[PDB]
Order: structure tokens, then C-alpha cells, then sequence
């Protein structure tokens, strides 16, 4: 690794600067550096490497959509496919290197519902991603499905319904149906039921608790509006 | 396009 | 050069796609590449570099904006000042790359007085913004205001008051004036004869252009109204 | 701060 001269915790507090800057691909090294350490996450440094990623993925999917449709358009000189195949391979790099730190050995380390959970749903998300891209695609998008199935079978058994893992996990896998996997009326029926069990479960919260789920459920509202 | 997860 | 395989008319195109991706690094590179191709560039072309380049710079600017003030906030571990040092180093990088490129060769072969004012004014800003960041700073400055004044000349002598590259160049060195030199009053002094010259040249402008021109003007009175 | 020329 890059970072094998830094010490773990100064490799965090630059991850937190990083993130004050706007420098995600800085953050997104940090943590890599961070996490091939050896030792597991805590919560925090676990939200650090996700923050860092999706920030660094969310660059290259807006680009990579908006190349795809200039050339889509040109098909209704090889410069515009040149340029959306390299920043398709930059994304799928990115990609792969997040799903190598998840196999190595994230994973396999962790034990508790929070940390497994959490890791399932970010291999899922990856692979999602992928999926965009691909054309192959449906070994992609079962290794997906495969992420996310396992990680929901562990939240249902080990989490509340207005878990925020359990829920942006609902949502994400909600969206893989609808987005990815042409199961439109699975993203539905996921997403009422996931906002029906957190709305009964609500009861049980905290002022702070109550605000951190409810937002998330308002996502799952906001799909299921565009959707029906 | 559906919303995702946010941070 | 890294771009010596591709066509200079691919790097243009390529250039154009990145910025609508807002790919402004790749940008950057492809227009540093048609640059070193030897020919000169047209005022599209010349304003792609200058996008492209201040798009890099300006988020560089801005983290390391961030840095500085947590660090400074610190002295009233090594973390804050290496990273906010690294970040530093990679914008002076930036700024170097742009110098060597006027330098090497687009200043020398500009003899318009369109382009030998836009890269003269470019020279300035890149100068300002390795002021910004110096303590060597003197020299610096000086090499900043010696380009911005040929550029001043060049104008005076070539341009009516109120061309776009001319209204830029005269709002950036009164910037200087305030921001870097400590001269404030030369700054607002500059700004005002400024926006009142091409006030009176207005009326010779089409409905285009008249846009074109009172749009930057507004910024000089917006600066003015900060400034006074 | 002071604005710059826009792009
Ligand atoms: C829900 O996700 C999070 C949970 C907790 C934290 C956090 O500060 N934990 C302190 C020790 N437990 C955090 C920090 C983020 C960031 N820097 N963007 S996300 C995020
Ligand atoms: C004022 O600066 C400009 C002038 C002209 C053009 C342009 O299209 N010229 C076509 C041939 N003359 C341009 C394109 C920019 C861009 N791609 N962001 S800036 C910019
Ligand atoms: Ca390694
Ligand atoms: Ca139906
Ligand atoms: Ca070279
Ligand atoms: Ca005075
Ligand atoms: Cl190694
Ligand atoms: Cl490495
Ligand atoms: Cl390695
Ligand atoms: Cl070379
Ligand atoms: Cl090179
Ligand atoms: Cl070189
Ligand atoms: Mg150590
Ligand atoms: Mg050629």
C-alpha cells in the first residue's frame, strides 16, 4: 500500500481534513491506507471509507452518464467512445479496488449485525455500479442481488426496522430492483413495506433516533412517489 | 432516476 | 508530452466533452497536450486551456483555503500542516505547469492583441495565486504585477474599453491590488476609471456584446460596493 | 473575498 508510512490514526484525521476540502480521492486513499492496516472499523471510520468512495464513484457515474448520451446520440469520429470507455475503465477500477478491500478482509472480519451489515450493503452497492456499466452484466447483477440478500436476511434477524443501515439498505436494494434488475413491483412492494415496519417502530425512538430514520424513510417515500 | 442511500 | 499520440483535433474535442462531463483534470491534460502540439491556439481554444486550468486551480484554491484556517485555528499533532502542505505543493505544481506553458512557447508567438493579453493576463493570475500561498513572495508578486501591466498596456494601446479580455484583465489586477499588494485604493481607483470608461463605450456595442460587456462590469461594482 | 473574472 501507498499509505504504509503513515500511522493509522494520522491516516484518519487526514481523511476528516480531506472531507472538510471537498478532496475525496485524497479521503478515499486515506482510508484505503487506513483500513489495509489490518485492524477493523470502528462506526465512524467505517462512514469515513463510505463517504469517501461514493463521492469518488458519484463523480465518475455523472460523467460516464453524460458521456453514454452524447454518444447514444451519435448513434441515432471514435473520440466520444474513447473518452466514456476511459472514464468507464477509471470507474470500474474504483470499484474494483472497494470490493477488494471488502474481500481483503473486511468481510470475513466482521461479526457484528452494524459491521456485516454495513459491508454487505456497500458490496452490493458496488456491484450495482458495475452493473450500470456492464453489458458479463448478469454475473455482475447476481453478485449484487447475492450482497444485498445476504446482508437484508442479517438486518431483519438483528435490527430494528428503523435501523438507518437496515433502511438505506432496504432503499439501495429497492433501487437495484428498480434500476438494474427490472423488478419494478419488488422495489415497490420493498419499499412499503420497509416504510410500513419503520412507521410502527417509530414509537420506540429518541427525538434524534426519530429524525435520523425518518429521514431516510422519506427517500423510500420519495421513490414510491415517482414510482406509482 | 431512483434515489439512493445519501450520506 | 503524455498526449503525443493523440490527433490535436481529438484533444480539442476530447477537451469540450470533459468539460460538459466536468472532468476538469482530464480537461486540463488534453488542452496541456493540444498546447505542446506547437501551433498556436484560437480564442475558443485558448479559453478552453483557461477553464480547464482555473476549474483545477480554483478547487485547489479552496481546500487549501479550508487547511490553512484549521491550522491557523491550531495555533492559537503534524497532521494539519502536512496535509495542508501537501495540497499546497500540488497547487504550486499546477501554477508551474501553467507559467511553463506560456512560457514555452504561447507568449513569444502570440502577436495579437487578443491572445498577447489573454496569456499575459493568465501569466498574472497564475503568478497571484502561488502569492496567495508563498511567504519568495516578494518576487512573486512582482513577476504577478510586471505581467499584469504589460497586459494593461497592450490593451489600452489595442482594445476599446469595453472588451470582455480587457474588462477581465483590469477586474483581476484590481483583485491583485486589493487581495495581494496591499493597495487597496490602487484598487479601487482602477476599478472605477475601469467601469466608467466602458460605461461610455457602451453605446457602441450590439445587443450581444452589450451583455457580454455589463456582465463583467457588474462584478467590478460589485467588488467596489465590498471595497468601499 | 474579492471576485474574480468568471469563466
Ligand atoms: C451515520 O454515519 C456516521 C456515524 C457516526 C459518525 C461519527 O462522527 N462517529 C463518532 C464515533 N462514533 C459519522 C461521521 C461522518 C463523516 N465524517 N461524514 S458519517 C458518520
Ligand atoms: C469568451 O470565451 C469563449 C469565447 C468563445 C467560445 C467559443 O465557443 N468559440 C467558437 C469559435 N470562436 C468559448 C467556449 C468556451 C467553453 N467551452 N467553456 S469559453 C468561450
Ligand atoms: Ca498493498
Ligand atoms: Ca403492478
Ligand atoms: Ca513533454
Ligand atoms: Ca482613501
Ligand atoms: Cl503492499
Ligand atoms: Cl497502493
Ligand atoms: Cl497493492
Ligand atoms: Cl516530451
Ligand atoms: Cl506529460
Ligand atoms: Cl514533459
Ligand atoms: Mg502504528
Ligand atoms: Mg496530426
Amino acid at each position: 500500500g501507498a499509505m504504509g508510512s503513515m500511522e493509522r490514526a494520522s491516516l484518519i484525521q487526514k481523511a476528516k481534513l480531506a472531507e472538510q476540502a471537498e478532496r475525496y480521492e485524497d479521503m478515499a486513499a486515506f482510508m484505503k491506507g487506513a483500513v489495509e492496516k489490518g485492524e477493523e472499523l470502528s462506526c465512524e471510520e467505517r462512514n469515513l471509507l463510505s463517504v469517501a468512495y461514493k463521492n469518488v464513484v458519484g463523480g465518475q457515474r455523472a460523467a460516464w452518464r453524460v458521456l453514454s448520451s452524447i454518444e447514444q446520440k451519435s448513434n441515432e469520429g471514435p473520440e466520444v467512445r474513447e473518452y466514456r470507455e476511459k472514464v468507464e475503465t477509471e470507474l470500474q477500477g474504483v470499484c474494483d479496488t472497494v470490493l477488494g478491500l471488502l474481500d481483503s478482509h473486511l468481510i470475513k472480519e466482521a461479526g457484528d449485525a452494524e459491521s456485516r451489515v454495513f459491508y454487505l450493503k456497500m458490496k452490493g452497492d458496488y456491484y450495482r455500479y458495475l452493473a450500470e456499466v456492464a453489458t458479463d452484466k448478469k454475473r455482475i447483477i447476481d453478485s449484487a442481488r447475492s450482497a444485498y440478500q445476504e446482508a437484508m436476511d442479517i438486518s431483519k434477524k438483528e435490527m430494528p426496522p428503523t435501523n438507518p443501515i437496515r433502511l438505506g439498505l432496504a432503499l439501495n436494494f429497492s433501487v437495484f430492483h428498480y434500476e438494474i434488475a427490472n423488478s419494478p413491483e419488488e422495489a415497490i412492494s420493498l419499499a412499503k413495506t420497509t416504510f410500513d415496519e419503520a412507521m410502527a417502530d417509530l414509537h420506540t425512538l429518541s427525538e434524534d433516533s426519530y429524525k435520523d430514520s425518518t429521514l431516510i424513510m422519506q427517500l423510500l417515500r420519495d421513490n414510491l412517489t415517482l414510482w406509482t | 432516476r431512483s434515489l439512493s442511500e445519501r450520506l
